[PDB]
Order: C-alpha cells, then structure tokens, then sequence
C-alpha cells in the first residue's frame, strides 16, 4: 500500500527479487518494476513511454465503456438495430444511414465521406492542440495539465490525487488487457461479448473455450 | 435612483449601492444583508432561465412543432423513466460547482471551473442590462403560460388574434377580466396611499 | 513561396504553430516541418533519410508512369494481352513468353530465370556503382551527383534548380501516396486501377468506395 517508495506493491510481491532497475522507484504512478526486456532505459524515451501509455490508457478506457454500454442500453429497454460493436459501424450503409439510439430523430448520418473529412479537421485540431496546447490556456504539462480540464476541483490534495494518478493507470491496463480480449473474441468466434457473457454465464462449462478451439486449423 | 412611481422615498436598505435598484420592496423581505447576498441571484438565476426558456418558447410555436403545454405529453423520445435518472445526475453534479463557486467567491458567477468568461466580453456596469432583460423575460414567460390558459392559443396565435386587430379583444373582453379591472384599479390608486403614509410623518 | 527560408508553406499552413523543430529550417527541399514523431533527429541518419526518400521517390515516380502509360496505350490503339499491371509479370508463362509492344517481333523473353540473372548483375552493378560511384565519373556527392547525368546542363543557373529540387521531392512524395494507393487497389478490389478510373468517371456516386467495403469480413 505504498506505490510510492521502496515498498510498492512489486511484480512478484512475495517474488519480488528485491534488486529492481534503478532507474525506476516509485515517485511516479503505475510504477511496478517489471522490466523483463527492458526497452525503456533511456529517460526520455521512458518519457515518451509514460506519455504514451497514459494516452493508450485514456482512449483504451473511453472505448472499454463504448464495448460494454451500447449492448446492454438495446439489450435492457431500447433498440439500435445491431448493437454489438461489429455492424454498429456498418450502420449508416445499411437501410437509413446511422440513426443514434436507433431513432429517427437523431444524427441520421447519410454519407460516411462527411463524418470522415470533419473527424480528421476536428481530430487534427484536437491532437495538435493536444500537443502544444492551445484553448483553455496554453499547454504547459504534456502529461497531467492542470488547467481548466478539472471544472470539479478533485486536484487539491496531493497524496489523493497520486493515488487517483495510480488508479487511473490500472484502470486503464485493465482496459487494454480487456480490449485486447474484445478483439480476440471478435477473431475467434466472433459473436458478441456480451453475448459471450451471457452464454457463458448460461453455459459455465460445457462452451467453455475450446469448443472454439478446432476452428482456424490447417490443412 | 428613477423610482418606481415618479415621486417616491427610498426604503432604508434600498440606497443606490445594487444594480437595478429603483427602490421597490414594500413587504420588507430583503431586510437582512444575509438574504439580499441570496436573493439578488435568485433573482439572476430565475430570471436567466426564463431569458433562455423565451426563445425555445417562441421558437416551437413559430416553427411548427406542438404547443409547449403539451410537448412532453406525446413524446417520441426514449424511456420517459430513466431520461429523468439523467437529468438528475449531471444537475447535481453540477449544482456542487454552482453553489460552490457561489460560496468561495463574491455573488457573481457559476460554472464549474471559473466565473465563466470565455470571451472577453461586457464584465461591466452592463449586468444591470442583462438582469433588466431578465426580469423583463419574467413577466414575459406568465404570459405565454396564461395563454396556455384562457385562450388556449399560442403566442404568436393570439399575437395574430389581437394584434392586427383593435382593442375589441383583449383582457377586459376575456374570460378572466373583471378581476383585472379591479386590480388595475387598486394598483393604481396605491402610490397614491404610500405617498399617505410618509407625508404625515 | 518561400520554401528555402522560415517563411515555407508549413504543414498546416495559417495552423503553423511557428515554433518549429530547430534541427531543420530550410537550407533542403521538401522541408515541411512535419515531424510528429520523429525519427530523424540525429543529422547523419537525417541524411541518410533525405538519400532514402530521394531514393523512393525517384522509384515510386517511375513505377507510377509505369502503372499509367502502358493501360492507356492498349485502351488507346494497341494490343499488350494483360496490358493492367497485375498478369503483366505472368505474360512470359502464358503461351509463348513476354512479347513487347504485344508484338512477335519484339523481346520476347522466353525463360524468367534468364531475366533473373542477367537482372541480378545488372542490379547490382548499378547500385554499387549508384553508392560508390564508379563510370562517367567518379560519385563525388551522393544526394546529386552533377557529372554527366543531365546532358542538357539546366544546373547551371542555381534558384530555378533548387525549385527543381522541390519540385522533384514533392512529385515523388505524391507518387509515393499513388502507389500506395494503387497497391491498396490491387488489395481490394483487384482490377484494373485505370478501369477504376473509367468506371469510377461512369459511376460517380452509385459505386464509390463502400459496395467494396463488406469483402474482408471475418466471421
Ligand atoms: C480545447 C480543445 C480540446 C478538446 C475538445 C480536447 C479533447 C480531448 N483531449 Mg485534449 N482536448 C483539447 C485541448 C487540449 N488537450 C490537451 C492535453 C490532453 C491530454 C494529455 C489528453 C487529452 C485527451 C483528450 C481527449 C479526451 C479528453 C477527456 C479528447 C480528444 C486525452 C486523450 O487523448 O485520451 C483519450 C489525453 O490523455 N488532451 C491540451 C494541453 C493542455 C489542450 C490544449 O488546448
Ligand atoms: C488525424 C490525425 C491524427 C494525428 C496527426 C495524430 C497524431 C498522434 N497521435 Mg493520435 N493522431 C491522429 C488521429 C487519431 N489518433 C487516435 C488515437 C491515438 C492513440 C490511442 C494514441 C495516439 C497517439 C498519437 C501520437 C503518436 C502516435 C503514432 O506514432 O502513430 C503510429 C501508429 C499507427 C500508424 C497505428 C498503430 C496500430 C497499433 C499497433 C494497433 C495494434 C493492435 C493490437 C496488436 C491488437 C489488434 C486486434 C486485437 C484483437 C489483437 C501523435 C501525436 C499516441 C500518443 O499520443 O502517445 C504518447 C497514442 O497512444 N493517437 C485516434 C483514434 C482512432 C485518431 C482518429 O482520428
Ligand atoms: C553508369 C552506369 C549507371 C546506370 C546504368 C545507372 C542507372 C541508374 N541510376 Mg545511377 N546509374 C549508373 C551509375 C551511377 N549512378 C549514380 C548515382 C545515382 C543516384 C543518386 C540515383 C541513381 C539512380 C539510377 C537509376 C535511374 C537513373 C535515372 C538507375 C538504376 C536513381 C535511382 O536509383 O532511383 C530510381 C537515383 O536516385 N544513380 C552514380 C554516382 C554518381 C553512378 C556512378 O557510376
Ligand atoms: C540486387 C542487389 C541490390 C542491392 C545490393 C541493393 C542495395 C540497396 N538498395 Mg536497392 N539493391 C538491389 C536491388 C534493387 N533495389 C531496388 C530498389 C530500391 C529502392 C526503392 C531503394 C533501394 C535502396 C537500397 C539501399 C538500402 C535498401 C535496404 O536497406 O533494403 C531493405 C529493404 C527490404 C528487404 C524490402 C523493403 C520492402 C518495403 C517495406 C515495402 C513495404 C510495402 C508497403 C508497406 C506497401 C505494400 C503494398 C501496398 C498496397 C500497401 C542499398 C544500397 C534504398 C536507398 O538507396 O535508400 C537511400 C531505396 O530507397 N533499392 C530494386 C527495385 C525492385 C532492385 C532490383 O533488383
Ligand atoms: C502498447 C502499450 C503499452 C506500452 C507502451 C506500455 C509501456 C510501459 N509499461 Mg506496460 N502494460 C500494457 C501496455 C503497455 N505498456 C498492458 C496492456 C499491460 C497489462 C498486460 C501492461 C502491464 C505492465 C506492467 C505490469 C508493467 C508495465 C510497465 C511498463 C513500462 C516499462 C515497460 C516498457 O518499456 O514497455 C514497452 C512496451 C512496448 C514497446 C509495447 C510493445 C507492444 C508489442 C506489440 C508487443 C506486445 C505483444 C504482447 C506481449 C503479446 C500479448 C498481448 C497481450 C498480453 C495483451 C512502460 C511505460 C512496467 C512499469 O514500470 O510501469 C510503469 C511494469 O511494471 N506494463
Ligand atoms: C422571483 C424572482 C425574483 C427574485 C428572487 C427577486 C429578488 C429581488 N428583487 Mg426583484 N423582480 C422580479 C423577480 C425577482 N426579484 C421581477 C419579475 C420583477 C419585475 C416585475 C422584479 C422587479 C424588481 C424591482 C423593481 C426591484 C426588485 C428588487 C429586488 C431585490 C430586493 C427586494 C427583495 O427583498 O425582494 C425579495 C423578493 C423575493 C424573495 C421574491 C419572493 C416571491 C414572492 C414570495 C412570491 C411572488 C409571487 C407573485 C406575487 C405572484 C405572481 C406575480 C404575477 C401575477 C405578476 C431582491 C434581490 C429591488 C432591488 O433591490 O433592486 C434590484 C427593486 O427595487 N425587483
Ligand atoms: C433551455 C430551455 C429549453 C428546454 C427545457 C427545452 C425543452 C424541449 N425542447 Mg427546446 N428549444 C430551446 C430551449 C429549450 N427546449 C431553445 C432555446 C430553442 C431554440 C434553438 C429550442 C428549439 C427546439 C426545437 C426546434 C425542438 C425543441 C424540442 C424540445 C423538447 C424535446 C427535447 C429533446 O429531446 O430534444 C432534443 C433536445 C436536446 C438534445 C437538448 C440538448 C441541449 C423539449 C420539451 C423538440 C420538440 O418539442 O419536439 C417535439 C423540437 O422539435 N426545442
Ligand atoms: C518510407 C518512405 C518515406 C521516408 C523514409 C520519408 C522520410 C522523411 N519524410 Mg516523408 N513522406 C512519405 C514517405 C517517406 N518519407 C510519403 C509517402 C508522404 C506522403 C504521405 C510523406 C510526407 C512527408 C511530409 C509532409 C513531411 C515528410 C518528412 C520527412 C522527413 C522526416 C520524417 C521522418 O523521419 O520520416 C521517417 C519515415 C519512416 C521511418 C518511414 C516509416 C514507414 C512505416 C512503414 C510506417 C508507415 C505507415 C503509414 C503511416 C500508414 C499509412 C501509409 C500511407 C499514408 C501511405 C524524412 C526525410 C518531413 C520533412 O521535413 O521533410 C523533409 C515533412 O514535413 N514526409
Ligand atoms: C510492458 C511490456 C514489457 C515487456 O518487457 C515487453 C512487452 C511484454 C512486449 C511489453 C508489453 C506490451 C503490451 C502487452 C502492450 C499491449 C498493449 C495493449 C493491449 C494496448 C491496447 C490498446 C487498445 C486501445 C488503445 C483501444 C482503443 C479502442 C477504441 C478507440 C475503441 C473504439 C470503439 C468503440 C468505442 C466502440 C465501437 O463500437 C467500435 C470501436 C472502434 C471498437
Ligand atoms: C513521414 C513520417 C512521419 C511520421 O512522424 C511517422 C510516419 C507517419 C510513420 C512517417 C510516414 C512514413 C510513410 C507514410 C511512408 C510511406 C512510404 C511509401 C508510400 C512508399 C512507397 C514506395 C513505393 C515505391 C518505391 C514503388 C516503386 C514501384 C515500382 C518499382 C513499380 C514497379 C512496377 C511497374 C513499373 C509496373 C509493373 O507492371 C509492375 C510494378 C512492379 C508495380
């Protein structure tokens, strides 16, 4: 319960191996010493490596929610057509373009070419600005900025707000370890998530992985 | 300091120190400096709904689309529920940042970051214009909901039913009309007692 | 129009961000600035990089002209076999070996592995003889040479020859994107890049890009 010090909670913990790479003890979240390969030596690079992670960790957290909502939203009361995240991206080629919450009252997205062009102009203004800053005061922290993105005031307190720091790294390695299986789900047998959830949750040991496990064979 | 009726006194916690002061409070609510603190943003934030409730109102019923008393009534929207459990959360959510904002700084502002300004727009003696706006659009929104009410008409329906027209119909030739003649008649002649009590002190 | 000095046409243009990276202004063609990641900051391997992208883009260019001018002339008054540039490489299998022009007077190269060797020396005799330099005189500069490789002398006057330069890099910047656009073509949906062109000019909005969107579908 001390991530920050000597005493974190390492990769082994009761197999620590209590010789970790120096070049890292604690002082930064997310911080547990497994170094087996070792390709972030360098500090800027190491760096670029926290930055990096703590955008992965971001967008791969954004899009574990955006798997797990929608299904369940059409599964419990309303309807989206195919709310499973494969064909939820083929909506708008379909019948009436992608209607949201599957209401024709809503986006009701036509052409798939006006979507793209204004996603790369807002997407570029919003990495470049991103990078360098910009609106709502100039950037000037490339990894937590803390300016006007905190309307809430949670980032007062220190230590609360280094162990907020540590949560949402797990969280978002949680996330890309789970998107990860999202993915290799949508490979292997390709049906829904939740659908798995609730097949495996109906079905604990008879459909357990390796009926799906004689599928890609050579031959 | 142009009082509400031409000639007037001042009630002694009325000076010219708020905005739009014209000196009007003859039930003494205000008479702490404690509510006077609260009260001048109700007045802002019941006032500023309604600024921004004028324009959907006029808007619905220019455009189209059915007549407000009855808009949520047939709703081809989702799940009449849980949209509410929406509307609750991100409310209070930010209501903490309104009423915190309130307390940490001086009557002014609320967003949840800062006292909104993204512009670098009037942060002047121009309050008084939009707090002026807004206790006109007060009394602009009863009127719509008494249209709502005895005519049954919409704004600009009834704005078309009068208003090309004489003053062969309006309120004293309606439904609630001999109640407004009389209360014309009491406003009126009731600066004309106020002026009776300090005359005689 | 200025691209050799701080006032080039930068890579967002009026969304400059004018505080560009130091390691390069001006002083080199193609210099647009746009190094979001940045692998080239050491100046050697930056050379190597400006040698490497030259080196593309003059291949790129040629492979271009060469996917667009030998379709046209079969459409236009000749006859090639498979003039589109996928079974171009298998007209020496077919019947009666790679015929040019589609003419039995011409090449005609009957055994593949013969191009093959004679290829292979050719190769490498002029690509070591491109790094070391060797006939028409010893390679003195790597980038451009300037010994007899431009027998019409248009070197001579310098600033016309530096647009040149620019004027180069950026045909083959575009030539590089073309080509990868057509590899993506011959992916997808595998016909003739030219018969998209006609079909796509017959067919402007009814067959875009997305009927071919629903191939590569795992399930
Ligand atoms: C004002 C326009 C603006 C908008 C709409 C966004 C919106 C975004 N920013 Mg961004 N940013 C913007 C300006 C800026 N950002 C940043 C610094 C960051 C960081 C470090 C991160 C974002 C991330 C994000 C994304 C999710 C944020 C929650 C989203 C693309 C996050 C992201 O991309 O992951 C999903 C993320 O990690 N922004 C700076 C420098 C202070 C900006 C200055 O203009
Ligand atoms: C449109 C212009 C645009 C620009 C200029 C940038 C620019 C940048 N982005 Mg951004 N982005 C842009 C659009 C978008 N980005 C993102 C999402 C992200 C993320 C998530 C991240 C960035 C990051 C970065 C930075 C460097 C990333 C890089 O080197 O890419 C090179 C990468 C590729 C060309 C593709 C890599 C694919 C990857 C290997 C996936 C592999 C998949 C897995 C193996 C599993 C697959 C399936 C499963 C089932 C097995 C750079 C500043 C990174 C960053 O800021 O780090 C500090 C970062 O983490 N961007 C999205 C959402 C789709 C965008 C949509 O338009
Ligand atoms: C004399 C034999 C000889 C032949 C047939 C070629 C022919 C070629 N050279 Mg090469 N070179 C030759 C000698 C030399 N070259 C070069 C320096 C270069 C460069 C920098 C480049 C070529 C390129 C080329 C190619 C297209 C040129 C137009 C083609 C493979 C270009 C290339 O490979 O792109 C298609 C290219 O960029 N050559 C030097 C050093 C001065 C040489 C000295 O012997
Ligand atoms: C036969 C001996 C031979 C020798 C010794 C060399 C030697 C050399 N060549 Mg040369 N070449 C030779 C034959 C040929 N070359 C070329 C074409 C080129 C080019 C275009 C370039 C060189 C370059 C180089 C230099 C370093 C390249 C390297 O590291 O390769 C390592 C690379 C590979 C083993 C293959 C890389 C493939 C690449 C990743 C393609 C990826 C494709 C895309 C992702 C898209 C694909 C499909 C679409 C639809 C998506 C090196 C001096 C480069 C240079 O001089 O830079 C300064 C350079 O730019 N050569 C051709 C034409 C096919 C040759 C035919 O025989
Ligand atoms: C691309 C995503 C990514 C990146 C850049 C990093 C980056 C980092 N991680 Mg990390 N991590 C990730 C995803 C990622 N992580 C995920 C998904 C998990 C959960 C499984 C973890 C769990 C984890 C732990 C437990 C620890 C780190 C640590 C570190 C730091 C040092 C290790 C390093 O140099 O990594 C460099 C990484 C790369 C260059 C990415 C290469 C990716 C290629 C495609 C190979 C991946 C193939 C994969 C092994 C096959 C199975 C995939 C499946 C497991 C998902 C560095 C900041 C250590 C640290 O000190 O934290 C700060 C540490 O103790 N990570
Ligand atoms: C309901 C919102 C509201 C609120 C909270 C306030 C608050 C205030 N006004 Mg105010 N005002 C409003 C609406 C409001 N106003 C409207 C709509 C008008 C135009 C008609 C005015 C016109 C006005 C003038 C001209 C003056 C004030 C002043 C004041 C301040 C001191 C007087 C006082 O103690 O009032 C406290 C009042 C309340 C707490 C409101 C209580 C609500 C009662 C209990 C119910 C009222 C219902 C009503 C009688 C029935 C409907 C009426 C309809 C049929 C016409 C105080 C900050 C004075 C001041 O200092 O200058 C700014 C002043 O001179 N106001
Ligand atoms: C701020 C006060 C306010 C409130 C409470 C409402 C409330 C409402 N408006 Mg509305 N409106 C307002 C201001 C407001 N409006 C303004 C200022 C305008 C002018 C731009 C409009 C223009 C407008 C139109 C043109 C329509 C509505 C509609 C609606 C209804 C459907 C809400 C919905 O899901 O649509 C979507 C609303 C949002 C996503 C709001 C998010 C922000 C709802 C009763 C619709 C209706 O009555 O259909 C039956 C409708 O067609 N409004
Ligand atoms: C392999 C080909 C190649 C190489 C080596 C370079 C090399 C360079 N470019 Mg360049 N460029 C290329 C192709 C290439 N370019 C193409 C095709 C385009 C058009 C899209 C551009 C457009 C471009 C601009 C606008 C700018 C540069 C710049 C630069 C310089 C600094 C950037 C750098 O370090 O690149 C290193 C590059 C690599 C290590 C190549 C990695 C390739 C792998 C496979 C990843 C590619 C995946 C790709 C993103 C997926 C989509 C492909 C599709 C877009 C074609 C450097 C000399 C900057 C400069 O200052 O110019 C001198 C600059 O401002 N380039
Ligand atoms: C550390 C280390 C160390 C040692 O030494 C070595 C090694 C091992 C190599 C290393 C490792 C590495 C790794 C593992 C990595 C991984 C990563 C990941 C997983 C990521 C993800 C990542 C992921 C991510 C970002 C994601 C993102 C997502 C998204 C956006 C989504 C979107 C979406 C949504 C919303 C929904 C819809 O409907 C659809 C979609 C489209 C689906
Ligand atoms: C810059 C940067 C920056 C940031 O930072 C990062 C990143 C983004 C990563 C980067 C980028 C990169 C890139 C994009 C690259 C690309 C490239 C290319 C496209 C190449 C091509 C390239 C291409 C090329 C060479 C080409 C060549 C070609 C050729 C020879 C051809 C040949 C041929 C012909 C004649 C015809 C016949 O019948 C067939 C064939 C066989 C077809």
């Amino acid at each position: 319960i001390e991530f920050y010090g000597p005493n974190r909670a390492k990769w082994l913990g009761p197999y620590s191996e209590n010789a970790t790479p120096a070049y890292l003890t604690g002082e930064f979240p997310g911080d547990y010493g497994w170094d087996t390969a070792g390709l972030s030596a360098d500090p800027e690079t190491f760096k670029r490596y926290r930055e990096l992670e703590l955008i992965h960790a971001r967008w791969a957290m954004l899009g574990a929610l955006g798997c797990i909502t929608p299904e369940l939203l059409a599964k419990s009361g309303t309807q989206f057509g195919e709310a499973v995240w494969f064909k939820a991206g083929a909506q708008i080629f379909s019948e009436g373009g992608l209607d949201y919450l599957g209401n024709p009252s809503l986006v009701h997205a036509q052409n798939i070419v006006a979507t793209l062009a204004v996603q790369v102009i807002l997407m570029g203004l919003v990495e470049g600005y991103r990078v360098n800053g910009g609106p709502a005061g100039e950037g000037l922290d490339p990894l937590y900025p803390g300016e006007s993105f905190d309307p809430l005031g949670l980032a007062d307190d220190p230590d609360t707000f280094a162990e907020l720091k540590v949560k949402e790294i797990k969280n978002g390695r949680l996330a890309m370890f789970s998107m990860f299986g999202f993915f290799v789900q949508a490979i292997v047998t390709g049906k829904g998530p939740i659908q798995n959830l609730d097949d495996h949750l109906s079905n604990p040991t008879v459909n357990n992985a390796f009926a799906f496990a004689t599928k890609f064979t050579p031959s | 300091r142009p009082m509400w009726y031409p000639g007037a006194t001042a009630p002694a916690h009325l000076d010219g120190s708020m905005l739009g002061d014209y000196g009007f409070d003859p039930l003494r609510l205000g008479v702490n400096k404690d509510n006077l603190k609260w009260f001048r943003e109700a007045e802002l934030t019941n006032g500023r709904w309604a600024m921004a409730a004028v324009v959907g109102i006029l808007f619905t019923d220019a455009v189209g689309l059915p007549k407000f008393w009855t808009a949520g009534a047939e709703k081809y929207a989702l799940d009449n529920q849980t949209l509410a459990l929406i509307e609750v959360a991100v409310f209070a959510v930010l209501e903490g940042k309104r009423y915190e904002i309130y307390k940490k700084t001086g009557e002014t502002g609320f967003l949840s970051f800062a006292p909104f300004d993204p512009m670098g727009m009037k942060s002047e003696e121009m309050k008084l214009k939009e707090l002026k706006n807004g206790r006109l659009a007060m009394l602009a929104f009863l009127g719509f909901c008494s249209q709502a009410a005895v005519y049954g008409k919409g704004p600009i329906e009834t704005l078309q039913l009068h208003l090309a027209d004489p003053g062969h119909n309006n309120i004293y030739t309606s439904s609630v009309g001999p109640e407004t003649a009389v209360t014309v008649a009491v406003l009126c002649v009731l600066p004309m007692i106020i002026e009776a009590t300090k005359t005689l002190n």
